[PDB]
């Protein structure tokens, strides 16, 4: 799959693909990669289980709880418990979650990672959209939501594991 | 004849800084009591408590509120933290306790309560037992029956004499605490704090939401979710042993408290969540706020200090800047640190009036003034030597 999230402005987003592959046959095209989370102040994509992403979303969304609602800490915190328990350690996906403050990578290996421009491409396109996420921001004024949505499109065009279905979130601060 | 929520709000601001909504909640709380005392029999039995639940960050007002709100009903209190309950999984403690913990100081008041409102006329009577060892024209009559009826006159001055002059003093309070306890009834009063806990008692739930769900494992929700189920019955209604008699839990109000970070109401047990049937939010302090609450209310922390100061004969001051000047540095800490909320605000201006605090007795008759100047020579380098603060401030 492919999660790319761009920051531009007084935006930022997470956008991600919807097919969910098998062998080489696909299992579903319009899984539902990204959601929002607290209050709707969070927004975040997974690559990966799309009912373990269910059990970390949540869990995360209990760090942001009682953390006033630092994402970098609670970020952290969840990576910790992550890597930890037994239950927790047992699942396996990459976490995109963003936010008014930052954008950031959670992985299984507790890591928490900040791409350099806020600028996050996961999943078996993530290259691909960086590449052309990175052309765009570059040498492109387009928003946040249309550099995150054309090098989501340019993946699916290369990575034979992502399709051309689209779900985006927003931030507006 | 008690007062309106407006009423019972003005008070509640004369101690806490803010959280409005908050006071509003626990105050149609209050107030629902009085109202229901007003119906006919059959409505009394069906209305029940209007339970709260307040969500929002550590130390911004959630307890003092409600123990502010006790205070001012003059109802029994007590707080209690959910968690101590998961431990029953070892050991812990029953739920039970709660309402046996809660009588305990509901009888420890009714005491103090009635004792106090005693020591006085025991002092009078006292003297009218000293005052009969020195003259004891006892009986009926003795002398005339209205000139010289009035024995009073040379023990009148013998009296006044020994109040502003064995040992009487020593003999006096020895018939204090004999003459006190000869008229204390501890039958009623047995009884007087159970009314009470029934029909005024306020119990406060700490951490309710560090006994919700979460995807977690199986063991530790069983733990947690089972605390809620052993508070269903205090909450839903029931009987519970005291060792100092029956308690209907049936109209005490209960008022949870929760951050909520982690997990949200809605994952409390159905049950309960009927019974909280109020939810209100409460915002974390601004520096602003925190400037308020070191001096607005009436018995401040500031205000204490300056009394505590008095005390040794030395005169404190606050000037505004220096107000402000410690309200930042309690907020920076809390930033570059943890927040804990107004909490802060007593390690800071407790360290700050150190060298003072200690010279006190020396300056004996002096005029400190703590202005903006004194704050940053004391607290400027600590709250910007972060690791000193995880251990100073």
């Amino acid at each position: 799959t492919t999660i790319v999230s761009v920051r531009r402005n007084g935006h930022v987003v997470i956008a991600g693909d919807g097919q969910a592959t098998l062998g080489n046959t696909v299992m579903k095209g319009n899984v539902k990669k990204v959601r929002r989370l607290y209050n709707d102040k969070v927004i975040a994509g997974f690559a990966g289980g799309t009912a373990d992403a269910f059990t970390l979303f949540e869990l995360f969304e209990r760090k942001l709880e009682m953390h006033q609602g630092h994402l970098v800490k609670a970020a952290v915190e969840l990576a910790k418990d992550w890597r930890t328990d037994r239950m927790l350690r047992k699942l396996e996906a990459l976490l995109a979650v963003a936010d008014e403050t930052a954008s950031l990578i959670i992985t299984g290996n507790g890591d928490v990672v900040q791409p350099e421009n806020d600028l996050i491409a996961i999943g078996s396109g993530g290259p691909y959209a960086q590449a052309a996420a990175r052309a765009l921001l570059e040498n492109t004024e387009l928003s946040a939501r249309e550099i995150a949505e054309k090098a989501l499109d340019i993946a699916g065009d290369i990575c034979i594991y992502t399709n051309h279905f689209h779900t985006i979130e927003e931030l507006s601060y | 004849s008690e007062m309106t929520p407006r009423e019972i709000v003005s008070e509640l601001d004369k101690h806490i800084i803010g959280q409005d909504n908050a006071k509003r909640s626990v105050a149609i709380a209050l107030r629902n009591r009085w109202r229901r005392m007003q119906l006919n029999e059959e409505l009394r039995h069906e209305v029940t408590p209007k339970n709260i639940l307040m969500i929002g960050p550590t130390g911004v007002g959630k307890t003092e509120i409600a123990r502010r709100l006790a205070k001012l009903a003059n109802a029994p209190f007590i707080k209690v933290e959910a968690t101590k309950f998961t431990e029953v999984g070892y050991v812990g403690k029953e739920v039970d306790s709660i309402i046996r913990d809660l009588t305990d100081a509901a009888v420890k008041m009714v005491r103090v309560q009635a004792i106090e409102k005693n020591r006085y006329r025991a002092e009078e009577l006292a003297e009218e037992r000293i005052l009969d060892v020195l003259i004891p024209p006892a009986k009926n009559n003795w002398g005339q029956t209205e000139q010289q009826q009035e024995p009073s006159a040379a023990r009148q001055a013998f009296r006044k004499k020994l109040r502003e002059g064995l040992k009487i003093k020593d003999a006096m309070k020895l018939l204090i605490e004999e003459e006190a306890a000869k008229l204390v009834n501890p039958e009623e009063l047995k009884q007087d704090a159970i009314d009470a806990v029934e029909q005024h008692g306020i119990v406060f739930i700490d951490e309710i939401d560090k006994i919700c769900k979460r995807g977690e494992s199986s063991g530790p929700d069983v733990s947690r979710e089972g605390v809620q189920r052993d508070l269903l019955p205090l909450v839903e209604g029931c009987t519970v042993s005291t060792k100092h008699g029956m308690v209907k839990t049936d109209h005490i109000l209960f008022i949870a408290s929760g951050a909520f970070q982690i997990a949200k109401p809605s994952d409390l047990i159905p049950e309960l969540q009927g019974r909280l049937p109020i939810r209100v939010e409460l915002q974390a302090l601004t520096t602003s706020d925190f400037e308020r609450i070191l001096t607005e209310p009436n018995a401040s922390i500031t205000v204490q200090y300056k009394a505590l100061m008095a005390t040794e004969g030395v005169n404190i001051e606050f000037t505004d800047s220096g107000i402000k000047r410690i309200a930042e540095a309690a907020w920076q800490v809390n930033e570059s640190t943890e927040n804990i909320g107004a909490r802060r605000l007593h390690t800071v201006l407790e360290r700050l009036m150190e060298e003072i605090s200690y010279d006190a007795s020396d300056l004996s008759g002096q005029n400190i003034t703590i202005d903006a100047d004194y704050v940053s020579k004391h607290l400027d380098a600590l709250v910007a030597d972060e690791d000193l603060s995880r251990f100073i401030l």
